[PDB]
């Protein structure tokens, strides 16, 4: 062991190096402490024939472009064209680099944490909406097994039907069970009044999807904008929304955050949307018969005070080609005048009641 | 209360030092101490003069 | 000049009092926060700046937008202050 001694000493250098490393390392706190300015970044590669080519375009808040080489420390998600990035006094260093995204109109579009709602608020769907809470819940637990398997989730699920559904309410109440950051977006936010915005509200979208922790995005009227005409608006929505297929298609790092859209018609399908990372899972939600719209009205009606006596056969009967939210404004409408009408437990004629009277 | 007539003598090595401090005058605060003995109340001598390290406070 | 009479005598203290209170950075206005440490925000030259917060005005009081004193040269919010018609 006479050989193996000398690494004592090198034991010793070492650390000493991290008794020597405080002080050179401890400066970083005063010398990064806050950035004071605002300053924009635009990469451009430059070659100097080490003697090794490598700089960068600045341009500052007060619109004023400088000099200077790609600097700072070891840097994996940098290197983009962003914004907010340090800077000091007049030395003009790049020390800590954050992206941006601001128009806070786009970023703030909806700020929802988590819902109250959950899955078992309905009845009578779990035959086809527990292929959706699996494809909701595998993806974020079962990482793991994703590649003992070599599966990747679909980033695209067309969740169809007639309207009325309450398709949004229950994407919203399988969101509450994603735990995720949820995001709603609305079909007619694309169209805006200038040029070139809808590029700004996708590339936003996956902005905040691409950059932000893992959250939910659930958009809804997509059809009232999923038009194939063949000047004209949407042809337009063609351009923006060709370009999300577009980062649908061509971007393979797309097994980040997934895309979820629901449409109230299938009318006007667009043949361009199957594909494993658009809207390739397609379930039917057709109208929800008069036994499911009386599973939906009683889990959605378990709250209230009911009679013990409804037999369902009369709201049944009065209930013909309805719908989810419908029998939800019904339900709603009983708690509104069953308040007014003295008795405080809701009667049965306040179904009919509510059905003539909203419909 | 008593004042005098003072007057600063500076050799060539503050001098000097305050020129390589001044080509490392960069925009950011700088700082320096200066040294030397003081003989009598209207006379001031400084021959020892050293820079600091730069911060981010200046 | 009988109203700067007794203003004009009661200017001494102003010299004394003129140290502080003299920070004035054009009273820029914040977009957001993103961690409690740093805020950005935003002057009326169009230049955003960020800038720690200071031990003089707690976290909770800072609003999304809110028009407050900071200073022009440790650039810290000294003092916030209430204010269309």
């Amino acid at each position: 062991k006479i050989m193996k001694s000398e690494v004592l000493r090198v034991t010793h250098e070492l650390q000493a190096m991290k008794d020597k490393i405080k002080e050179n390392s401890e400066k970083i706190k005063v010398n990064k402490t806050l950035p004071y300015l605002v300053s924009n970044v635009i990469e451009l590669l430059d070659v100097d024939p080490q003697r090794k080519g490598k700089c960068a375009v600045i341009k500052t808040s007060t619109r004023q472009t400088y000099f200077l080489p790609v600097i700072g420390l070891v840097d994996a998600e940098k290197l983009k064209p962003g914004d907010l990035v340090g800077v000091n006094k007049d030395s003009y260093l790049i020390l800590e680099t954050l992206p941006t995204e601001y128009d806070s109109r786009v970023k703030a579009m909806e700020v929802d944490e988590r819902p109250t709602e959950q899955y078992s608020d309905i009845g009578g769907l779990d035959k086809q909406i527990q292929e959706l809470v699996e494809a909701i819940v595998l993806p974020m637990n079962h990482k793991e097994k994703f590649e003992n398997l070599g599966i990747q989730p679909p980033k695209g699920v067309l969740m169809y039907g007639p309207p009325g559904t309450g398709k949004t309410l229950l994407a919203r109440a399988c969101a509450a069970q994603t735990k995720a950051t949820f995001l709603k977006l609305a079909g007619p936010q694309l169209v805006q009044m200038f040029i070139g915005d809808g590029a700004k509200l996708v590339r936003d979208a996956f902005a905040l999807a691409k950059e932000k922790a893992p959250s939910i995005i659930f958009i809804d009227e997509l059809d009232a904008i999923g038009t194939k005409r063949f000047k004209a608006g949407d042809r337009e929505v063609q351009r923006t929304m060709l370009e999300l297929l577009n980062q649908l298609d061509g971007f393979q790092p797309n097994t980040q955050v997934k895309v979820i859209a629901a449409t109230n018609r299938v009318d006007i399908l667009d043949p361009a949307l199957l594909r494993s990372g658009r809207l390739d899972r397609k379930i039917e939600f057709p109208m929800p018969n008069e036994e499911a719209r009386a599973r939906i009205m009683q889990i959605h009606s378990r709250k209230m005070n009911v009679s013990p006596d409804v037999n369902y056969e009369e709201l049944a009967r009065c209930t013909d080609d309805f719908n989810g939210a419908q029998c939800k404004a019904v339900c709603v409408e009983a708690g509104m005048i069953a308040l007014r009408r003295g008795a405080t437990e809701l009667t049965h004629e306040d179904y009919m009641e509510g059905i003539l009277e909203v419909q | 209360a008593v004042d005098t007539a003072e007057q600063v003598y500076i050799s060539s090595l503050a001098l000097l030092k305050m020129l390589k401090h001044g080509r490392a005058g960069v925009p950011m605060e700088v700082m320096g101490l200066m040294l030397g003995e003081f003989v009598d109340d209207y006379t001031v001598r400084v021959i020892d003069v050293f820079a600091m390290p730069q911060s981010g406070t200046g | 000049a009988p109203p700067a009479l007794w203003d004009l005598a009661a200017d001494k203290q102003t010299l004394q009092s003129e140290q502080p209170l003299q920070v004035a950075r054009c009273t820029k206005i914040i977009n957001a926060d993103s961690e409690d440490p740093k805020y950005i925000i935003n002057v009326k030259q169009f230049a955003k700046f960020v800038v720690d917060l200071s031990d003089q005005v707690a976290p909770t009081d800072i609003e999304e937008g809110m028009r407050v004193g900071v200073d022009r040269n440790k650039y810290q919010i000294h003092i916030p202050l209430p204010p269309p018609t």
